[PDB]
RNA sequence: UUGAACAGAGAGCAUUUCCGGCAGCAGAGAUUUCAGCUGU
């Protein structure tokens, strides 16, 4: 009944800042009953969790481990894992921005020049390559494999699974950032233009256009947790954004100059932005306190990644930097880049990787998987990262394994319970509640000259 | 996307994949399947000239129907869209909203006259033999099929000589000189 | 899904297993992996028996290295916690499983009645009592299972009255193979000799006779006879009196070699008249 | 340098033999799963638009009816599908629920038959055959109680003189009739209420409080021994058959129309009157009803317990009728039909999910107590489904978007019309009395639980 | 419209309407045992016999 | 309540116990009536719990005509006094489903404490097991049933006309 | 409606009546488990 893993199962409530009848006393008691047993055998379930999650410890002081090399780590682990650290080398077309689908089955990646090309990077299956000759920008995948959305020249395209062209939105006019809500089924858009653009991809319908009012999105992530848009602009702020509200959520002053890249949290609760500054900031998003400020990167960090089991991944051109336990409160935790002396209280890298040729493009972690894609000038490299994924997947949210027909009933399924786009808020359990405004307590219609005083009656 | 049950086609009705409703009825899809448009954006470069010309001939209805001004430029730009051979005919200005068509401004292209004075014999193979450099309007070579023509150069679209399927059909007829290198 | 509802069912134990400072969580992960395999090729499609039979082996032999590894850590033979019982109660389940989903194969029954048998005191002979009922409800014909049913309860408890009414019952099932009826006449002589053994004891300390064997001997030669004659000649009668005598004769041969057989294994009772 | 990666094997996750099911690994990390309050909203959402859309509630009606209109109803308590109505042509028939056919018809009386129940009569001299006939006994008023038997082919046991094996004789005119639940005893309520048995062919006690005539009985069904009943003078006598008298009585403001006993809790009734509302009633205290069911627009003509004692159903002069939640107050279903008039008789069937419902143009039909519920046997996922989908809805129910969804219905023209000037009516007499208690010294707050008891014998202390 | 307008009947104010409503009951949130024990209903029929009325050990 | 079912087949006796009692009041609905062909649904109804096979053609053709006729015969009795229990015979007797409303007398003369029901939701309880036939047995028949259908049905044609080979 | 003896079912409910403690010893089945006497 402990269960020394259960605040991981808690679930948080509403405090004021007890009854005398019967019958909701007894009926609160077994609803505390209830919670209880139900937090207590939901946490008792990792025993059941088959895998353990991957690593790699030093075992010695002469060893540091972001001195690992590539090659070791692929000659240290299996076969299965030394082939799924692919490498394509497609030099002709653009700098390679990557994707992965939600389970990690298939890859997208999109040249600068046209190239975009859909595949299963662990068969040697490939389902659309397609030569878009004008310069395509970023891609996504929309709840499948099945359907994938690309940024072009100005107008974002849709394409299925072979690479037949579905639709041109005439709308979302010019894209640099594309990103899927899965659970909402939303595509969302932002670029050069100033505005943030959701689409409704089940319907077919353009759920919200938001003015930015700060120029071009220069970064855009989304909160897993939440489903809000955090975007980055050139004045150093990221904002917080939903479609319901057609100002920002919240404003950050994340940092100086531009933002060039946004990551947040699986669960919703860190924020990494790096800035044009030399600066990576590490940030709350419940809070909005800042954890940490890594000011003063030897070269401006083009992109951060987070993966699911909370490594940082930051990459300044050729570099790729990992940390693992970075995105913590305590000072100790403050991404270093050597230990002045030997601190064990100095977050150094838990593994670095040099692209000698090219500045690399962008970042993405494979989701269930100990790996980290990363898209360069020459195509694409995966990195053996042994602590980065889940290991323990749920195999009814998003199954890596899953079939044909598995595929077919979870799309039904997911469409049948899309979630609308006015449940976005800033915390997901604000849907169940009473109003902030409509009285806390509910409301039983009983409560709905001495002279001059002698002068006076006059 | 999976022929949805009852309790399905009743829950959700306007969910479609594949034909939304700013699709137009996909008719810049269909028009083009229809005369054989290569690149994208084609349609949209034609349509945005067809706004252009139903604005136009709007201001220029507004306008009072006495002064030289307009008339003079309605009477220009119906000569003008004749000249390009987009109209048939010099008729009223109705038709510049009846009968200026981006399907018309797509018939004065030069794959699609020359399927209609039966150079080729179907638009696909006009567009092959103008990709491959056989055909001419005047003295120059023509490379794109995005070269739409005017009512005058409608008399010398003709192929090159030494293109070797008008020697072919030389050598059909049996006409064939070769003192003309042809 | 129900693998999911028997993984977990299987959760408490093994709570207790850790607190009981005998496994440690690396290695009851494994044994939670290994029975998960298990578990999911039970009650997915295409099961078999083999499967049943595996996971009954492997809980068997995770319960075999908990004594083991509670002997040599405790150094006690039990830790009269949850974690002694609920492995054989989980065997005992696999079973019952088992029997419902395959109730085709004896070897399987039989091996689910060997090990409630053998569990000893801590399983109840009503318990075995159930099995009995329901294995004799399906398998009627099949006549070991009706002489091992009062071979338990005469061998091990020694109830004579429930005994007679199992072989009677039996009896009246299947009153065609010649064994049931050895079997029984076997028994009432082993309790006719018991009951003069303990007057002879009594006596020796300080009118019911064999005629029960000969009338149910008299009964096994009348319905022998009887199902020896209705199924040779099988269809109908359509046999000319040539045929008739001879298939007389024949069934006249046939009973009296059993009774040959009678005499021939009934020498052997000597300590009656 | 130690190092481990992730290890999936793909033997524990994609089966090796093709003939079984893929592995379902879980993980129960809210992290993994990010919208618990959005999608099981959604799935409420889903569920009441279901619900909305799968209540297709009208069953069948049985027969082809009577000629003149359907007036009394009474199902047999043992037997699931038995059902005896009878009409106001005198004609009563037996009913067969499961093939919708009568066993028989009989031409019982020449006025209406206004009393039907049913019967396991135990006689002294002879033997009760009861898995072979069914007795039905039926008063009417032309000063006759006649007692029929049934064959029934329910058992095929057996193998005979069926109808009218005895008839019970008064003076005046007879109203109601309830059979006692053991002991061969029934009474019968009319100019004056007398018990009965089956044996004896006069009126073994008259319990009548004064000389004012009853319109209506019910027996208990658990202490069998407790009577109830209603008189035209807007009265509910409780009797007893211990003391062999009347109890105590209450006057209400309008008149009883009918009584129903919960089977469940043994001592408390539901009364459903003339004033468009039913009354729950508690036998130890009738100063106050424990509840006021209020949805019905016009007289409630009869009312009955679910055999779970949980819900009621209500059939009244408006051309509907309306199943209500006992704990809740008002209708939880509405169920009208352009061809149903008048529902003079509402009973719910012993399986607790059919609803039989006595019209005036003759028919008798069959609904579903819940509209949206089918009635095939259910595998475990589809169980746990519609399980699971009952407690959403149920956690979910107020929510403004779904709440507006559960409380829909289509109800007639006239109904909503008399609805909605019920509204304004009330509005404006809750702003008078609002006014007039803003003003005047001392108003009492009566209770609406009060607001319909005029009086009462035997007072409270 | 995802927020209730006021406190529902039964409850005395939001906090004890909200720690009614803070555990969801679904598959992917429970453990399966936990997940039958929140959806079972309260009244459980059989789905084809009468319903007798109650009788007790002498009243 | 249909408590037990028998089903008599050419291969032997059955004995199935009613787990869940189908709709009396809605039997003639859609879902109830095709809830019998699917099978998925048809094993939450009924569930096996004896099986007596015979000894033979000879005692498969004496009990076809036992059946054919309406009378029990000694396996119905054996199989029948050991499945079903010991009920009152004057109050709540155990409840039989057949499918032969002339055969029920006699298994009352034999069995006082079983009362038989042959009414429309015993009959197609009764061709539910009939349309599925040699699933509910789970493997526990010797022989196929078709083909000793085929031979007890010539058996009993041939014995019905008194066919001679002569 | 009760009482009596008889035949039972495994389908319920208590509670300190004993056992799931140790040997010595013979017995039981295939070197492991199984079955009772004298005291802790």
């Amino acid at each position: 009944k402990e269960r020394e893993n259960q605040n991981k199962f808690e679930r948080s409530t509403y405090t004021n800042n007890q009854t005398k009848d019967k019958k909701l006393r007894a009926g609160l008691k077994k609803i505390d009953e209830q919670y209880k047993k139900a937090v207590s055998s939901a946490a008792a379930t990792d025993y059941l969790l088959p895998e353990s999650n991957g690593y790699l410890e030093p075992e010695n002081e002469l060893e540091k481990t972001f001195k690992v090399q590539q090659s070791e780590i692929k000659s240290s682990v299996d076969v299965s894992t030394a082939n799924k650290a692919l490498d394509l080398s497609l030099k002709e077309f653009g700098p390679y921005h990557i994707k992965y689908a939600k389970n990690g089955t298939h890859l997208l990646i999109t040249g600068r020049k046209g190239h975009v090309a859909s595949m299963d990077w662990r068969k040697g299956q490939l389902r659309a390559e397609l030569f878009l000759n004008e310069t395509c920008h970023s891609a996504t995948y929309l709840q499948n494999e099945q359907y994938f959305a690309v940024a072009q020249k100005k107008y974002t395209f849709i394409y299925d699974h072979e690479g037949t062209e579905l639709h041109r939105l005439k709308q979302h006019i010019e894209a640099r950032h594309l990103d899927f809500l899965p659970y909402h089924y939303l595509l969302v858009t932002a670029g050069e233009t100033g505005w943030l653009k959701y689409h409704d991809v089940s319907t077919g319908q353009l759920v919200s256009e938001l003015r930015t009012k700060a120029g071009p999105t220069m970064a855009m992530a989304q909160n897993p947790w939440n489903a809000v848009m955090h975007l980055g602009h050139s004045n150093g702020t990221v904002s917080l954004w939903s479609p319901s509200m057609p100002e920002p959520l919240v404003k950050l002053l994340s940092a100086r100059g531009p933002v060039n890249s946004i990551a947040i949290d699986r669960s919703g609760y860190y924020m990494a932005t790096t800035g044009a500054d030399r600066s990576m900031k590490i940030w709350d998003i419940r809070n909005f306190k800042q954890l940490h400020s890594v000011e003063s990167l030897p070269t401006p960090g083009t992109n951060v990644s987070i993966s699911d089991t909370g490594l940082l991944a930051l990459s300044r051109g050729p570099h790729v930097t990992l940390w693992k336990d970075a995105l913590k409160l305590s000072g100790d935790s403050k991404p270093c880049f050597g230990s002045m002396g030997g601190n064990p209280h100095r977050n150094t890298p838990y593994m670095s990787h040099l692209f000698a040729g090219n500045k690399v493009e962008n970042l993405g972690f494979v989701p269930f998987e100990d790996l980290l894609g990363v898209g360069h000038q020459t195509g694409i490299t995966n990195l053996i990262v042994p602590g980065a994924g889940e290991a323990n997947y749920d195999a009814l949210e998003l199954n890596p394994f899953e079939t044909k027909k598995q595929r077919q009933e979870q799309e039904v399924r997911t469409l049948l319970n899309k979630l609308p786009a006015d449940t976005i808020t800033l915390d997901p359990n604000s849907i169940g509640s009473v109003d902030k405004r409509s009285s806390t307590i509910r409301l039983n219609a009983k409560d709905l000259d001495v002279i001059e005083e002698a002068l006076s009656r006059f | 996307v999976r022929k949805l049950k009852h309790h399905e086609q009743k829950l959700l009705k306007k969910v479609d994949f594949l034909e939304w409703k700013q699709d137009q009825g996909h008719r810049d899809t269909q028009v083009m399947r229809t005369y054989h448009i290569q690149n994208r954006e084609d349609y949209h470069k034609y349509n945005r000239i067809c706004g252009d010309i139903r604005r136009l001939a709007n201001k220029l209805s507004l306008l009072p129907p006495t002064d030289p001004f307009r008339r003079k430029h309605e009477q220009l730009l119906l000569d003008k869209l004749y000249a390009m051979g987009v109209l048939t005919t010099k008729s009223k200005i109705s038709d510049l909203e009846n009968k200026v068509t981006v399907s018309a401004i797509c018939r004065r292209r030069l794959p699609v006259i020359m399927h209609r004075l039966k150079m080729a014999e179907t638009i696909q193979d006009a567009v092959k033999f103008i990709e491959q450099g056989h055909v001419r309007v005047g003295p120059n070579l023509i490379n794109d099929p995005a070269y739409l023509v005017t009512r005058n150069m409608e008399d010398y679209v003709t192929w090159v000589d030494n293109s070797k399927i008008k020697k072919t059909l030389l050598r059909y007829r049996n006409q064939i000189d070769d003192f003309d290198f042809s | 899904s129900k693998t999911r509802y028997y993984l977990e069912q299987c959760i408490p134990e093994m709570d207790d297993l850790v607190e009981k400072g005998l496994f440690t969580k690396n290695e009851v992960s494994l044994i939670m992996k290994k029975r998960t395999d298990f578990e999911h090729r039970l009650n997915s499609r295409g099961s078999s028996i083999n499967d049943y039979i595996k996971y009954i082996n492997y809980e068997s032999n995770v319960n075999k290295l908990r004594a083991k590894r509670c002997k040599r850590i405790l150094q006690v033979k039990k830790t009269n916690s949850l974690s002694d019982w609920s492995i054989q109660q989980r065997i005992g389940f696999i079973y019952q499983r088992g029997t419902n989903k395959f109730p085709q194969d004896l070897k399987f029954w039989a091996m689910y009645l060997n090990y409630m048998k053998a569990r000893g005191n801590q399983t109840s002979y009503k318990k075995i009592h159930n099995i009995y009922n329901q294995l004799l409800k399906l398998h009627p014909t099949n006549v070991d299972i009706w002489i091992s049913c009062a071979k338990y309860e005469y061998e091990v408890h020694a109830n004579f009255k429930s005994c007679r009414n199992i072989f009677q019952n039996g009896l009246r099932f299947n009153p065609d193979v010649p064994k049931l009826w050895y079997e029984y006449v076997k028994f009432e002589l082993n309790f006719i000799t018991k009951l003069i053994n303990r007057r002879k004891v009594m006596g020796l300390i300080n009118a019911l006779r064999g005629d029960i064997a000969l009338t149910i001997f008299d009964v096994c030669m009348k319905t022998l006879g009887k199902h020896y004659i209705n199924k040779h000649k099988g269809y109908y009668a359509i046999s000319d009196s040539k045929m008739n005598i001879e298939l007389n004769k024949e069934t006249l041969n046939y009973l009296f070699s059993e009774s040959l057989r009678y005499i021939k294994l009934f020498d052997e009772f000597l300590d009656l008249e | 340098m130690k190092i481990k990666t992730i290890k999936r094997s793909a033997d524990d996750y994609v089966p090796v033999k093709s003939t079984q099911e893929s592995q379902m690994p879980r993980n129960l990390n809210p992290e993994l799963h990010p919208f618990e309050r959005a999608r099981e909203y959604t799935k409420a959402l889903n569920a009441t638009k279901l619900e909305r859309m799968f209540a297709k509630p009208f069953v069948g009606q049985l027969g082809y009816g009577h000629r003149d209109g359907v007036y009394a109803i009474a199902k047999n308590y043992g037997s699931l599908n038995k059902l005896a109505t009878g009409s106001a042509d005198g004609v009563i028939k037996y009913w067969n629920m499961s093939t919708r056919e009568e066993f028989v018809s009989f031409k019982a009386h020449y006025g209406l038959v206004t009393g039907l129940c049913v019967t396991q009569p135990r006689f002294h001299d002879k033997k009760p055959d009861l898995k072979s006939q069914n007795f039905m006994l039926s008063c009417s008023d032309d000063k006759t109680v006649k007692l029929w038997s049934i064959n029934v082919d329910d058992y095929s046991n057996k193998n005979n003189e069926e109808g009218l094996i005895r008839t019970f004789d008064g003076e005046s005119a007879f109203q109601g009739i309830d059979s006692h639940r053991e002991n061969s005893t029934f009474a019968t309520g009319g100019a004056k209420i007398h018990l009965w048995d089956v044996n004896r062919l006069k009126p073994v006690s008259d319990l009548s409080w004064g000389a004012d005539n009853i319109t209506s009985l019910k027996f208990n069904q658990n202490e069998t021994d407790i009577l109830a009943s209603t008189g035209s003078d807007n009265s509910i006598v409780l009797y007893d058959l211990r003391t062999n008298s009347p109890t105590q009585k209450i006057v209400q403001t309008m008149r009883t129309n009918a009584i129903c006993w919960n089977p469940m809790e043994a001592f408390n009734f539901v009364t459903a009157n003339e004033d468009h509302n039913a009354y729950y009633y508690d036998m130890r205290n009738l100063s106050r009803s424990l509840n006021v069911f209020k949805d019905h627009v016009s007289a409630v003509m009869d009312v009955d317990f679910s055999p779970t004692g949980d819900e009621i159903v209500t059939g009244s002069y408006d051309k509907s009728i309306r199943i209500y939640k006992t704990n809740h107050g008002h209708s939880r279903e509405i169920y009208h039909t352009k061809r149903m008039q008048h529902v003079f008789q509402v009973k719910y069937s012993m399986d607790s999910k059919y609803i039989i419902s006595g019209s005036d143009d003759g028919n008798v039909r069959l609904w579903r107590s819940k509209a949206w519920e089918r009635s095939n046997v259910k595998t475990t996922r589809e169980k746990n489904k519609l399980e699971y989908d009952e407690k959403l809805k149920e956690r979910f129910r107020h929510m403004p978007e779904i709440k507006r969804i559960s409380r829909h219905r289509h109800v007639p023209q006239v109904i909503k019309k008399a609805q909605e000037i019920k509204n304004i009516e009330l509005s404006s007499i809750k702003r008078r009395e609002a006014n007039e208690r803003r003003t005047r010294k001392d108003m009492p707050y009566i209770s609406e639980r009060k607001k319909q008891i005029v009086g009462t014998v035997h007072k409270y202390e | 419209k995802y927020q209730s307008s006021a406190v529902p009947f039964p409850f005395e104010n939001r906090e004890q309407y909200e720690r009614s409503l803070r555990m969801p009951i679904g598959q992917e949130w429970t453990s399966r045992a936990s997940h039958q024990e929140l959806i079972k209903p309260r009244i459980m029929t059989k789905p084809g016999q009468v319903i007798d009325p109650l009788k007790a050990p002498f009243k | 309540p249909i408590e037990y079912l028998l089903f008599e087949e050419p291969t032997g006796y059955a004995v199935f116990k009613v787990k869940l009692q189908q709709d009396d009041i809605g039997s003639r609905l859609k879902e109830v009536q095709e809830q019998i062909n699917d099978f998925g649904a048809f094993t939450k109804l009924i569930e096996l719990v004896s099986f007596a096979p015979f000894k033979g053609a000879a005692e498969a053709l004496e009990n076809a005509n036992d059946i054919s006729e309406g009378l029990v015969s000694e396996s119905l009795k054996a199989i029948l006094d050991l499945n079903l229990p010991k009920a009152s015979s004057k109050k709540k007797n155990i409840t039989l489903a057949i499918s032969d409303k002339n055969l029920g007398p006699s298994i009352k003369e034999e069995f006082p404490y079983v009362d038989c029901i042959s009414n429309e939701l015993a009959q197609d309880l009764i061709r539910g097991v009939r349309l599925h036939g040699e699933k509910l047995f789970k493997g526990l028949q010797s022989g196929d049933l078709e083909r000793a259908q085929l031979g007890l049905g010539h058996a009993y044609s041939r014995a019905k006309v008194k066919f001679s080979v002569q």
